[PDB]
């Protein structure tokens, strides 16, 4: 929506200290991965007093991920089918923290089975 | 449902477990001077070595009897917790 | 003060060690990024591995907690030593602390703790980077009501641990004064309901 | 070629945002195991019931020998002549003595010491373990001998130094004595070939294989690796579900959390697995996870190694432990036959040739420490039918009564080894059947993880930086 995710991610980046992933996204506002990924990437314009670090990963050709760190020269850029921002670190260490997420009605792909009670 | 006390047998069991082996391979090395073999054999002529005059028998037959010590008990705890 | 104890020894031992490993107050190759310290750490802290400086950090921490039920302020001074000058600060506001009279899952404290020790480390990083050789810290503490160092006109004939514990904390501590530049930098503490801790800091 | 911030811009701002409904999710390709709830799980053991190393070796003997004997009399049956003159069978090892061809069946002795590196470590964990490598200085070598209850004999030749040997391995050595007690060797018979499960010939799926995830308290990497798989494996980062649907099951193949069993306590264990459950919970709901017992991981020292427990989890995992919900969560014996749909992969930690590693044997001198020597010790295991060549140093106490599971009774398929320095694929035509043996590397240092289809039996790899 480009207002309740800019609010959202602007809370936990400086309200409360602590890493934004594009998952964060995914679970909050209950959509797909590639719209958080864009809504992401509108986050990174538009940001005229930059207090963050982000933490930008790029998917090569033969299925391999990688994290960009030089940001200066990335091998193999020809490669590349598709690079995107993973999160905003306010700090230097990304060094996240998971906790048990209930994935009730966001998830893209399911097994063919059910959890049977 | 408990994970602190099976925990705990577990790590006990596996603590003992390594040192038996530990204790077996250096009597199966040692062994290797008058068998001069690596596989099965040694370790069964090791397994007979009664020599008083080294701590590692003294080692060994105390694993061997703490392995086959109240620790069955310890085994069908650790499987009802389980169950 | 069933379960505050562990808690608040856990937030001191990260806040102690984070403050020496990024001020450079020792060698970072000392320091190793870990959760467990014998308590679970509420993230991966880097804790030094000098068993002196260990005990000693922990023989600290013992005493801020024993002599918590007076103490309003506890602070880390970073002191040079070419001369005895304090040049930065870090204050931990205790202001009754909502003390437990009569108690929390632990999930809250410790996401509440990851948050104060975030913005804590987010302030360290951008400080300009300390010089190793010879640059120390100091403990200083603000009271309320007590008096320290009285306690051994009676012969203190000790009987168990406890007592001599008591007697070398008691003794262990000096009576020191309030003493610019002075740039003061609130931080983010924790607003649990057991736990009600303020975060300062203090530059030049 | 750009800066990152062009890249970024050519990227995210031509996003397809199509396909993503989010009501209607795409179905996960099934993938079944037939071996669920059929009989007679060979590993599974009771450690209640708990040297007995002497009905093995004999069991193993006697397999072995009629094994090789059915080979030999299919391959070197009576009127089978040589270049010269027609070759003679003899029992023992003494009847081997003429200038004529004879073929014998025995064991193959070796000397396999043991490297310093072991020595050491076993020796500064004893509290009084003598100079061990006394042992192996005094006797100051390089030969193989036949041993087959009647004496040895030196094999001499090419034929038999090509080849990587074990002791208490039974071959079926055909050659001729020349000129003194030393038999050459001319060709070599293994046991029989075993039978072979037929090709489900057909839709189908894959599977990932991952080992080594070595969850320490430590190193804080391991989790961010970890969080990128489970990313990757639900589709949140390739956003093609077209080919992330079709990675059926996901196969942990041991050494979930890494530790030091001398010291350790319960807190930090419980933390480690409490993040792994944490892991397994949310990467549950998107797909199927099987999990195998590894080295370092909570279960026993032996090769054989029972599932976990039912304990050992987060709560938020027990509505998964309730038995009715198997096909979603499994814990499995350490070495173990999943019949993925129809195709019969069997899966080992690795510990056996891990183990066999673990010896410098001064034979085969034409690799070290290569991935093509540790794919040729597979092969032999294979061709061996044997899963533990060093029963001493892998198996335990009481494996079986009369019946070692270790001893092969039907290739499989698909052959995975896990936790191996390096990763490798090779498929090896052994008596008219094919196996395929995969290499699977640690998680820990170079995270590759294998995608194995299920329908051509092709392993990709997908490597992860961080
Ligand atoms: S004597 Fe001591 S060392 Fe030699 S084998 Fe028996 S135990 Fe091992």
């Amino acid at each position: 929506m480009d207002q309740k995710a800019s609010y959202f991610i602007n809370e936990k980046l400086f309200t409360e200290v602590k890493p934004v992933l594009f998952t964060d996204l995914i679970h909050h506002l209950k959509i797909g991965p590639s719209m958080a990924k864009k809504l992401m990437f509108d986050y990174y314009k538009q940001t005229t007093n930059a207090k963050y670090n982000c933490v930008v990963i790029c998917c090569y050709k033969d299925q391999t991920i990688k994290i960009i760190h030089d940001l200066s020269n990335i091998p193999q850029q020809d490669s590349i089918i598709d690079c995107f921002i993973y999160a905003f670190n306010p700090m230097d260490s990304f060094i996240p923290y998971y906790d048990i997420i209930d994935q009730k009605d966001c998830l893209t792909i399911k097994n063919s089975y059910e959890l049977k009670v | 449902k408990r994970s602190t006390t099976t925990l705990s047998f577990l790590i006990k069991k596996l603590k003992r477990q390594k040192e038996y082996q530990t204790l077996k391979t250096v009597c199966r090395t040692c062994s290797y001077r008058y068998t001069s073999d690596a596989g099965i054999e040694n370790d069964h002529i090791a397994s007979k070595c009664n020599s008083y005059d080294c701590p590692v028998f003294y080692s060994r037959v105390k694993a061997e009897r703490y392995l086959r010590d109240n620790q069955s008990v310890q085994r069908e705890e650790a499987l009802i917790s389980l169950n | 003060n069933r379960w505050v104890e562990k808690w608040l020894r856990v937030y001191l031992k990260c806040y102690i060690n984070l403050i020496l490993f990024y001020r450079n107050v020792y060698p970072p190759q000392s320091f190793d990024y870990t959760t467990y310290q014998s308590f679970n750490l509420p993230q991966f802290v880097p804790i030094n591995r000098h068993p002196a400086l260990i005990d000693y950090i922990e023989e600290l921490i013992l005493d801020v907690l024993s002599k918590l039920t007076h103490v309003y302020r506890f602070s880390i001074c970073i002191i040079n030593k070419k001369n005895d000058l304090c040049i930065e600060k870090y204050v931990l506001d205790f202001s009754e602390l909502q003390h437990v009279d009569k108690i929390i899952t632990e999930t809250e404290v410790f996401d509440e703790f990851r948050s104060s020790l975030n913005s804590l480390i987010m302030h360290l990083e951008k400080l300009p980077k300390v010089n190793d050789d010879t640059i120390t810290f100091e403990a200083v503490i603000n009271a309320i009501e007590l008096e320290l160092g009285h306690k051994l006109d009676r012969n203190r004939r000790v009987d168990s641990l406890e007592e001599k514990a008591e007697i070398e904390r008691d003794s262990n501590w000096v009576k020191c004064q309030e003493d610019p530049k002075i740039k003061l930098t609130s931080l983010v503490g924790s607003d649990v309901g057991p736990l009600i801790i303020h975060q300062f800091s203090e530059k030049l | 070629d750009l800066h990152m911030d062009a890249l970024l811009t050519k990227f995210n701002e031509d996003r397809s945002l199509q396909d993503e409904n989010l009501s209607q999710p795409r179905t996960r390709v099934r993938i079944v195991d037939d071996n669920l709830y059929n009989k007679s799980n060979p590993f599974q053991l009771c450690y209640k019931k708990r040297s007995q190393y002497y009905h093995i070796y004999q069991y193993r003997l006697k397999t072995f020998r009629e094994r090789v004997l059915k080979e030999c009399d299919k391959r070197w049956d009576a009127g089978f002549t040589l270049n010269g003159q027609l070759v003679l069978k003899k029992d023992k090892v003494l009847d081997i003595q003429g200038n004529q061809p004879c073929w014998c069946v025995g064991s193959i002795y070796c000397e396999m010491k043991y490297k310093p590196n072991v020595l050491d470590e076993v020796i500064n964990d004893t509290y009084g373990a003598p100079d061990l490598t006394k042992s192996y200085t005094d006797k100051e070598s390089d030969e193989i001998m036949l041993e087959d209850e009647s004496g040895r004999v030196l094999l001499v030749g090419d034929f038999i130094r090509s080849t990587p040997f074990i002791t208490g391995v039974v071959v079926g050595i055909l050659g001729m004595e020349a000129e003194a007690g030393t038999f050459q060797v001319l060709d070599i018979c293994y046991p029989t070939p075993l039978p072979q499960n037929p090709f489900p010939a057909p839709t189908r799926g894959k599977i990932a294989l991952v080992s080594g995830l070595n969850l320490n308290n430590t190193s804080p990497d391991r989790l961010l690796r970890l969080e990128i798989l489970r990313e990757f494996l639900m589709g949140r980062i390739n956003n093609k579900i077209d080919d992330i649907s079709l990675i059926g099951r996901l196969l942990i193949c041991g050494n979930s959390v890494d530790f030091d069993i001398k010291s350790v306590n319960k807190d930090e264990l419980m933390i480690s697995l409490t993040e792994f459950s944490k892991f397994l919970h949310n990467i549950l709901p998107s797909i199927s996870v099987d999990i195998m017992p590894g080295t370092n991981d909570p279960s026993d020292k032996s090769l054989p190694q029972q599932p976990f427990h039912k304990s050992l989890f987060d709560k938020s995992l027990e509505s998964y432990f309730n038995g009715s919900n198997k096909e979603i969560l499994n814990l499995v014996t350490n070495p173990y036959e999943f019949s993925y749909n129809g195709v019969d992969v069997l899966a080992v930690s690795g510990k056996n040739i891990n183990d066999i590693c673990k010896y410098v044997i001064p034979s085969n001198d034409n690799f070290k420490d290569d991935i093509e020597h540790r794919l040729d010790l597979m092969e032999c295991t294979m061709k061996w039918q044997n899963i533990a060549p060093t029963a001493p140093d892998t198996l335990w106490c009481y494996p079986y009564t009369d019946k070692d599971p270790f001893v092969l009774d039907k290739w499989p398929h698909v052959y995975i080894v896990a936790n191996q320095p390096y990763f490798g694929t090779r498929v090896v035509e052994i008596g008219g059947k094919n196996i395929k043996i995969i290499s699977v590397p640690e998680f820990s240092s170079t995270g590759m993880i294998i995608l194995l289809d299920l329908e051509t039996l092709e392993a990709e790899t997908v490597k992860i930086d961080i």
